[PDB]
């Protein structure tokens, strides 16, 4: 019935779909305030009451839908700037086991905004693309150290992103399950 | 030494380049590029739904420009040649050349829906209708800046022999009325720094020898100006000449100082655009040249706050490396109460004379009154905790709602001040009698 | 003295920055090679030329001298992307320059990069060359070490710690080696 | 919701299960196409190129004429079934 | 009916309004394949409409024969239709099966304007205009740059008066207007403007200008330079202004992997300079062959002699231009100033547009169009075979369309690899034609017929045939000062037993003033109307025809006997 590759996990398309439901801040280039939108899964007042160059908050999928045309501009999140990413890299280097406290959707949102909204950043984009890479590489080192503690009981993780978890899910759970089977078989 | 020059609202010099911005406002901006012996002009809008961006070629080398949501006005300061362009096609554009004395030049131009205005270095004022029919000529101080919003017009004038001054008028189609005529202006001058510092920003002062960075009407028609000291000034109570007064409402330097963690990031500059209620629209410019370039960077938004703080005291209170400095709650509450008071008064004056535009601004005024009493209650509670009954009682007079006075009674009980509970209840009874009357 | 550091800095910044569209192709290749314990990098000439033609000019003029500098630059990047020990990495090249027929090679081509083709007709057995090597001083019994690299060396004679005219011998018990092979092209 | 390799019990089994699927797909819950696509909707409008000459055809949104190697700019929610059938490509 | 430059905007508005409904595909584009300007024009339009969310279909078309077929089958709800790159020369209301009474919705009582259920728009650079389309029609709507009201006074007058007139005075007036119209008609065929250029003006009007649209403007324009030099030269200054206007500030900054630039710098009339080698660039140049006679050894030795004097070692001149030494690359711009004069070859120097994106290296517009044309030519009883061939040629339209995208540079490189082989094969046929002296020098025109070849199939496509013709025309233009003549070129096919024939004009040298006109159109039409012969005329370019094996000689006999040449 359901496809074989969706029995236990989410595909990256579903991960993008999940991230798209979050709110985001925009500057509209038109006034809607005095037809009306009449949505059923969100607030409707914000879109009906827009005024040009007045900041407002909407779901990300509608924000990208507007930015496809001239009618909107997207404000970048404050963590997505050179100063903050510098500090997070320094945190990563300083604490060789803890993960730095980046938001749960950082990879997905960065790789959406760099494609759909390359024109709306303040920093030069060719530097952000480097610092995002540095963060992902350091985190991958820390992941490879952690896979030596798979065990029969449990594990704790902190600040690991959704896409990063979903990348690893079928390996961690499978090896952990077999260690559990081997151990309990000796008890019985 | 001073010398007269042309101006337009928030233009840029050419610098090293062959292009520049002529002017900016909330509606849009104008830019031009030089092509050997000719120029190309482009007009941009932020409301892309309501208007069309477009371009055309100028052979005459315009150096003056003025924009509104009806059209754009262009001028040449040496040749006296001018042109007005409606944003519609239906009313075709028209041109004229204005007489000038030897060495005389146009310093500024502006336009209402039906009036056209021109000023010169030799203090001559000339005016025409929307079809160039002349109306009147007048002789004044030399004009250095002009701005307009519907029928309300705001002017600035300067002379070696008469000082710095301003005028305010309303060109009503029913009748034309003056509210102020060349009355003295308290603005901060830049000349001392230009003469002493030799900062290599001299080109900006050549481009703008007055150093008046920009000026515009608020989103509710208040006259506003941004000084060479990088401070925002607003004229209050202009409807009442014995009460009219200039108010300093925001210092940009103080904001960057706090934002940088108390540091001197002089590499950062603020370029203002327009005032929307309580919030400044501006560009944050970084590097050598203190003004923006192409393609246009995105704007920013910033709130006004009253000047009350001190660097050394806040450093002492404060005492990750760039973290913005922490402030005493007393300063925060005090600043809020002052800001709430000023905002409420300005909004009240607007409503008293011009009413609501949208039907909800009274709710904002109610919120401001709530914030005002809330801030006063914190300051009052501090005075009570200090056991200063005299100061606490003086503060209690300034509270509005009996809800707040009841809270003040509870605060006095926590402070264990039955004398103040008594005197507050005397005040509450007196004000209840005044409410019953 | 400083030129050796500027050149290494330049090739180091090449690997860390070359994007074509959205993938840092040399950072990804260098990481993916280490995971399967392959210590090498396959650079392409056309990308080097596109990045900065001056670097390619230096490489084209003096290859015997400059290839070792680029190899040590690769090692310096390999540590950052994988450590919070590794040998020196091998540089490998691809090119589309005009082939020279084997019969036309002559005295004009000595110490130049050459691209050619033919048929392999013979292969030697493998043999051992030294890279890191340790030394004992016969008189004072002091000890030191040397680092060889295989581009066109002999044992030194500046004795240390008189100490004698030719006092150095090799400690094979604490030295490192690599494989080498010979081939014939027809 | 061809036959020669299936055993006859399996040949009737498949028919029975098809009846069951169309029974679920009908009645209540009909508004969601249970046999439709399982990939989340990414875009409203797409460009599709015409791969097979099926001529003129009808669909719930309207009529199409599939002139070989012509290209449409059209909403995906319409042409999803034709892409699955194989008359169209997304380019 | 027609609209001018002062109101192209309004037709665009009407189209938006007219084709509003999302329940149906209310907008259709018909585009001529085997035309580069048409292709770029169409691409521009599709982007425009994309932004506006107008559902639409694009159909490529080969010729008249297919035009009729495609028109026939159309749905009634199709409010708007576009003809891009064809049809301006012909009576469309006559050609199509039209009665206006079948398409009128509403008649505006006030204006007398008839609103039709289907509006037909025409974009075509060809002239003269068919009078019926301009003056006569109410459904047909043509876009004109001012050629109609500039030119057509006498003709407009004549048309209307002749129409209205339906004894001495009557006879005089009807003979007068018959004379006017007959003088206007039966002129030679000519191209006067760029399609994409006109589109760019509309984009300017609206406010849709950006580097992606300006580069398509340049590409479209540039395709004219080989055959219509005059046109190109007229247009060129505008392009410089635009390129200088839209290029950003802070110029000559350091590279980044994202940095895109468009800039004016030297370009050379050398065949694909920045690919292959410097030596091949000179050796296969269409101009150099006419200037130094490279079909024989006394020409080839001149080229060796030149490189020896220029101070470039001949074994380095043959290296791949990317890998050629940096010093020669930067000194080349001065070496040419000292040496081309001695070989009479100074015309090689000129200015052109170059584009680069990130780290992947430069390309000029002149090289780009050769890549696109190569992809059109070689990309991958009798009626069925003709149908299969004409269907294969349409797939190459999409093989070229998908190469206008920066995400697909892989396909563009393939196009360049094909371009080199095409020019090689062309050169290896040109030398055979000249050395065996197959050109027959008749008194009125020059005749050449290919009865056999190394592979004659390559000339079965019209564009390849025109490339060979443009080779021979440069050779004939420079070989003698005398006798600028028309030329006829033909090639046999063993499967059809038909000759594919093309009629070609002369032209004046690059460095040298009204334009000439191609008159083979009326001549081929008149012989076709007269003749017994089995022939075909269905191509958009009427200067190309087809005829069976046995009928070539009587057709050419009747042609040379005619006074129309
Ligand atoms: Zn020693």
């Amino acid at each position: 019935s359901l496809p074989a590759h969706l029995q236990q996990t989410f595909s990256p398309e579903e991960i993008q779909f999940i991230v798209e439901n979050e709110p985001i801040k925009i500057f509209p280039r038109i006034t809607t305030r005095q037809t009306r939108w009449q949505l059923i899964t969100t607030d409707d007042k914000a879109l009906n009451n827009m005024v040009a160059m007045r900041s407002t908050e909407v779901v990300l999928w509608i924000a990208l839908l507007l930015k496809q045309q001239s009618k909107c501009s997207i404000v970048a999140p404050q963590w997505l700037t050179t100063k903050e990413l510098d500090r997070k890299i320094q945190y990563e280097k300083t604490h060789p086991d803890r993960f730095s406290e980046l938001p749960w959707n950082w990879l997905v949102l960065a790789r959406i905004l760099f494609n759909k909204a390359k024109d709306d950043f303040h920093d030069p984009i060719h530097e952000l693309r480097g610092k995002i890479q540095d963060l992902r590489e350091i985190r991958q080192i820390k992941v490879l150290k952690g896979l030596k503690y798979l065990n029969e009981s449990h594990l704790q993780l902190d600040n690991l992103s959704l896409l990063e978890i979903n990348e690893l899910r079928p390996f961690i759970t499978e090896i952990m399950d077999k260690l559990r089977e081997i151990h309990t078989a000796s008890l019985t | 030494k001073f010398r007269y020059m042309p101006f337009s609202p928030a233009g840029t010099p050419f610098g090293f380049t062959d292009r520049r911005y002529l002017t900016m406002n909330e509606v849009g901006y104008v830019s031009t590029v030089k092509n050997s012996e000719q120029y190309s002009i482009t007009v941009s809008f932020f409301d892309v739904g309501r208007f069309r961006e477009y371009h055309f070629e100028d052979l005459f080398g315009y150096d003056l420009c003025f924009l509104n949501e009806k059209g754009t006005l262009f001028g040449q300061s040496k040749t006296g040649q001018i042109q007005y362009r409606p944003h519609d096609s239906i009313h075709s554009n028209w041109t004229k050349i204005i007489p000038l004395q030897a060495g005389e030049r146009i310093t500024s131009v502006a336009a209402t829906p039906v009036r056209v205005i021109v000023g010169t270095s030799l203090g001559y004022f000339r005016s025409f209708n929307q079809f160039g029919v002349p109306f009147a000529v007048e002789k004044t101080s030399p004009i250095v800046a002009l701005t307009a919003q519907n029928y309300r017009v705001f002017s600035v004038h300067y002379s070696q022999f008469h000082g710095l001054s301003y005028s305010l008028s309303e060109l009503g189609t029913s009748s034309k009325r003056y509210y102020k005529r060349e009355c003295p202006l308290p603005m901060s001058l830049p000349n001392i720094n230009s003469d002493m510092k030799k900062d290599a920003n001299l080109d900006y002062y050549n481009f703008n020898p007055m150093g008046i960075k920009s000026l515009f009407f608020s989103s509710y028609g208040d006259p506003c100006i941004f000084g060479s000291d990088n401070t925002l000034l607003l004229l209050s109570k202009w409807r009442s000449p014995e009460e009219s007064k200039w108010l300093p409402i925001l210092d940009s330097n103080m904001e960057i100082w706090k934002m940088s963690g108390g540091k001197e990031t002089t590499d950062i500059h603020v370029w203002p655009l327009a005032l929307a209620y309580d919030t400044l629209n501006c560009i944050l410019v970084k590097g050598k040249h203190i003004w923006p370039e192409f393609p246009l960077p995105l704007p920013s938004e910033m709130e006004i706050r009253m000047p009350v703080f001190v660097k050394s005291k806040l450093l002492e209170e404060n005492k990750e490396e760039d973290k913005e400095i922490q402030i005493p709650v007393s300063m925060a509450a005090e600043e809020e109460y002052l800001r709430s008071k000023v905002l409420s008064e300005l909004l009240t004056d607007t409503l008293e004379n011009d009413g609501e535009m949208y039907g909800n601004e009274n709710e904002v005024l109610a919120a401001l009154n709530g914030a005002y009493d809330k801030a006063l209650l914190r300051l009052f509670a501090s005075a009570c905790s200090d056991q200063n009954v005299e100061k606490a009682l003086s503060l209690a007079h300034e509270l509005k709602q009996d809800r707040a006075l009841t809270a003040a009674v509870k605060i006095s009980e926590r402070a264990e001040l039955p004398s103040l509970v008594k005197k507050i209840n005397n005040i509450r009874e007196a004000r209840y009698e005044q409410q019953l009357k | 003295d400083d030129d050796n550091t500027e050149i290494i800095k330049s090739f180091k910044n090449f690997i860390l920055e070359f994007r074509l569209d959205s993938q840092f192709i040399y950072r990804d290749q260098l990481r993916n090679n280490i995971l399967v314990k392959n210590y090498s990098l396959t650079v392409n000439m056309e990308h080097l030329i596109g990045y900065n033609e001056d670097i390619y000019k230096k490489l084209s003029d003096e290859p015997s001298d400059i290839i070792p500098l680029f190899e040590t630059a690769i090692t310096q990047v390999a540590k950052r992307i994988s450590i919070l020990s590794l040998p020196t990495f091998q540089l490998i090249l691809n090119s589309n320059a005009n082939q020279i027929p084997l019969r036309d090679l002559d005295s004009e081509h000595v110490s130049k990069i050459v691209r050619l083709s033919g048929i392999i007709i013979s292969t030697s057995v493998l043999s051992s060359r030294a890279t890191y090597l340790s030394i004992m001083c016969r008189n004072c019994r002091h000890t030191t070490s040397i680092t060889i690299n295989n581009f066109n060396v002999s044992l030194p004679r500046s004795c240390l710690s008189n100490c004698g005219p030719d006092p150095y011998i090799i400690i094979h018990e604490s030295s490192k080696f690599i494989d080498q092979q010979f081939l014939k092209l027809q | 919701n061809d036959t020669n390799n299936l055993s006859h019990q399996e040949q009737e089994y498949l028919k029975e299960y098809c009846d069951l699927i169309t029974d679920l797909k009908s009645g209540d819950l009909v508004d969601i196409d249970l046999s439709g696509s399982l990939v989340p909707p990414s875009d409203v409008f797409i460009d599709v190129r015409v791969l097979k000459d099926a001529g003129e055809i009808q669909t719930e949104y309207g009529v199409f004429n599939l002139i070989k190697d012509s290209q449409f700019f059209v909403r995906q929610s319409d042409v999803e079934r034709l892409i699955q059938q194989g008359y169209l490509q997304k380019i | 009916m027609y609209y001018g430059i002062s109101q192209f905007s309004e037709a665009y508005n009407k189209i938006l309004r007219n084709s509003s409904s999302h329940s149906s595909c209310q907008l259709v584009i018909f585009v001529s394949c085997l035309n580069i300007d048409a292709l770029c024009a169409t691409k521009m339009l599709s982007l425009l409409f994309k932004k506006q969310l107008v559902q639409s279909q694009i159909v490529p078309i080969f010729g008249y024969s297919e035009l009729r077929r495609h028109y026939s089958q159309l749905d009634d709800n199709i409010n708007s239709l576009l003809l891009v790159g064809f049809g301006g020369v012909i009576d469309l209301e006559a050609f199509l099966e039209i009665d206006p009474q079948e398409y009128v919705i509403d008649t505006d009582e006030k204006s007398g304007e008839q609103s039709f259920r289907r509006d037909i728009y025409v974009l075509d650079a060809h002239r003269p205009w068919n009078l019926d389309n301009i003056f006569g029609s109410q459904i047909i709507q043509c876009f004109d740059d001012g050629t109609v009201d500039d030119t057509l006074g006498e003709q407009k007058e004549a048309y209307y008066k002749l129409l209205e007139l339906d004894r001495k005075q009557r006879k005089k007036q009807i003979h007068e207007y018959e004379g006017v119209l007959e003088e206007y008609y039966s002129q030679g065929t000519t191209v006067v403007n760029s399609i994409s250029a006109q589109i760019y003006s509309l984009l300017s009007a609206i406010g849709e200008t950006n580097l992606s649209n300006l580069w398509l403007n340049i590409l479209g324009t540039t395709s004219l330079d080989i055959a219509y030099a005059q046109v190109y030269n007229r247009l060129y200054p505008l392009l410089q202004d635009e390129v200088k206007r839209l290029t950003p500030s802070s110029r000559n900054s350091v590279k980044t992997p994202d940095t895109l630039t468009l800039n004016i710098q030297p370009d050379y009339y050398l065949f694909l300079l920045r690919h292959s080698s410097l030596y091949d660039s000179f050796y296969y140049s269409n101009y150099v062959n006419a200037k130094l006679s490279l079909w024989n050894e006394n020409g080839k030795k001149r080229l060796h002699k030149m490189f020896a004097r220029m101070g470039i070692p001949l074994s380095t001149a043959q290296e791949t231009w990317l890998y050629m030494d940096h010093s020669i690359k930067r000194e080349l711009g001065i070496i040419f100033d000292k040496n081309l004069d001695r070989y009479g070859l100074q015309d090689i120097i000129r200015d052109g547009f170059v584009r680069t994106l990130g780290y992947r290296g430069s390309i000029s517009a002149s090289e780009f169009v050769e890549a696109l044309t190569a992809l059109l030519e070689v990309g991958n009883n009798s009626a069925q075979k003709l149908t299969n061939l004409r269907k294969r040629w349409v797939s190459n339209f999409w093989l070229s369309w998908d190469a206008l995208d920066d995400r697909k540079v892989e396909l563009l490189n393939r196009g360049i690899q094909l371009a080199q082989d095409l020019q090689r094969a062309i050169f290896n046929t040109g030398v055979a034609i000249l050395e065996k002296k197959l050109i027959k020098h008749l008194r009125i025109y020059r005749l050449c017929v290919l009865q056999d070849g190394p592979d004659l199939d390559l000339y079965r496509n019209p564009l390849t045939l025109l490339r060979l013709g443009n080779w021979l025309i440069e050779c004939c233009a420079e070989s003698e000062d005398k006798q600028l003549l028309p030329m006829v070129l033909a090639s046999i096919d063993e499967n059809t037993d038909t000759y594919l024939v093309a009629g070609l004009t002369p032209r004046y040298p690059r460095g040298l003033k009204k334009p000439i006109l191609n008159n083979f159109s009326m001549a081929f039409q008149q012989i076709t109307a007269e003749t017994d012969a089995k022939v075909r005329i269905d191509n958009f370019e009427s200067s190309i025809i087809e005829i069976r094996r046995e009928d070539l000689s009587p057709f050419l006999e009747k042609l040379t006997l005619s006074g129309l040449l």
